[PDB]
């Protein structure tokens, strides 16, 4: 909390960082299909990887 | 280390439920507190004696936030069983139950066993989800049901232990 | 650019925007962590599974 | 299809100077303008004459906006050749271009062979780094030196047709 900047600049301070966040989501979404489409393949060839706790084979 | 049967078993459900500490709670006797939403699709297996037989549990596990993605198709490929969980003291996790219901009718084997668990028992003051009412939508819906809290472990073992014997 | 709030508003608004991005550039590194993780097991592993074009084995 | 040397080379450079682009370029002839930060780690392979040999060249490439993270052992794994690259009209990356000559000296073979690249020469109105600074610099560190555009291809082939030979 705290003060300095005018109305405006606050103002256009918000609108900023909206359009950050948008970015930080898009983001989130691309790693997000990566790791699902990386999942699907692992999954499919050799699915031991996921196990907990991880033994190498 | 042999056995007799392994068993596919898969968690769905809200994100929040308690999915992955019912996972680590059956697998490991663990429970985390401080437990972040689930990246990816992991399993952990255990053996358990059900009747005379050994039985490899392979359980899986994924983040409930999304319904269907890629990974959907290979997550219910070959699993026998879903547990379908939701809280006890959520009741829009509740809700959710139906369309997570559609999500296996879509994608799981006709034949999975499929038992409802309501997680979170011990949050009794807390409780926004009568018995009564969840034990009447499963028996309607040809599902088993359960209440657990994979906190304190009550009937965590029994919960996997019933799936497992009505997979045989 | 949307007027409406006060001063004091919009600047707890811009607090409350500044601990979500926060939140944001957390999950984008636990993200990037896993992926990082799974990463290296598929190449010890698996290392096929990163080919351009995907062949499945 | 067979041929008579598989060449492990790595791409390594700051984000944004082009590595994917001369990867797609070289292995595919496509560039794409609307090129995204490189998420993971992938590789794609291509065949050429270099003297009266055949190579398979598998190339690997990865985000280059870390230094040192828990793939970096396996990326420079069995690697005999790296392209590091710089973009010709922000002279940042090529500040950077030490940094990354200590991050192969740490977890590269000490036999790799390295080419430095400049690449987005076709932005001769925004050069940023003299071509005579950076030859310069690549001579008196004993590594191979080029200019090139993924966009337009100029010396995309020549920059891996060295390096491969350089690796016989
Ligand atoms: N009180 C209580 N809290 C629980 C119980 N089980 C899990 N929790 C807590 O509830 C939160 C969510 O638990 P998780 O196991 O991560 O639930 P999740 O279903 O796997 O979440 P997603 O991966 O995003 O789908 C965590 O804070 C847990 O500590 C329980 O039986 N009782
Ligand atoms: N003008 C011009 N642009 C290029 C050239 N090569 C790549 N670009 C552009 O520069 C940007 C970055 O290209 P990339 O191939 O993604 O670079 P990168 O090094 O792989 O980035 P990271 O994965 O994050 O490390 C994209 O917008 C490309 O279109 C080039 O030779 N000339
Ligand atoms: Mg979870
Ligand atoms: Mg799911
Ligand atoms: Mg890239
Ligand atoms: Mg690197």
């Amino acid at each position: 909390g705290y003060r300095s900047l005018t109305y405006e600049e606050v103002l256009q301070e918000l609108v900023k960082h909206k359009e950050l966040l948008r970015r930080k989501d898009t983001h989130i979404r691309e790693l997000e299909d990566y790791i699902d489409n990386l999942l699907v393949r692992v999954m499919e060839e050799t699915p031991s990887i996921l196990r907990v706790p991880y033994e190498p084979s | 280390d042999e056995y007799d049967y392994l068993f596919k078993v898969v968690l769905i459900g809200d994100s929040g439920v308690g999915k992955s500490n019912l996972l680590s709670r059956f697998t490991r006797n663990e429970f985390n507190l401080e437990s972040k939403s689930t990246i990816g699709v992991e399993f952990a297996t255990r053996s358990i004696q059900v009747d005379g037989k050994t039985i490899k549990a392979q359980i899986w596990d994924t983040a409930g936030l999304e319904r269907y993605r890629a990974i959907t198709s290979a997550y219910y490929r070959g699993a026998v069983g879903a547990l379908l969980v939701y809280d006890i003291a959520k009741h829009l996790t509740y809700e959710n139950v139906e369309r997570w219901l559609k999500e296996l009718r879509d994608h799981a084997d006709s034949n999975i066993v499929i038992m409802l668990v309501g997680n979170k028992s011990d949050l009794r003051h807390l409780r926004a989800v009568p018995t009564d009412e969840a034990r009447a939508f499963a028996e309607k819906n040809g599902l088993s049901f359960i209440e657990t809290s994979a906190l304190d472990s009550t009937n965590v073992e029994a919960a996997f232990q019933t799936i497992l014997t009505e997979i045989y």
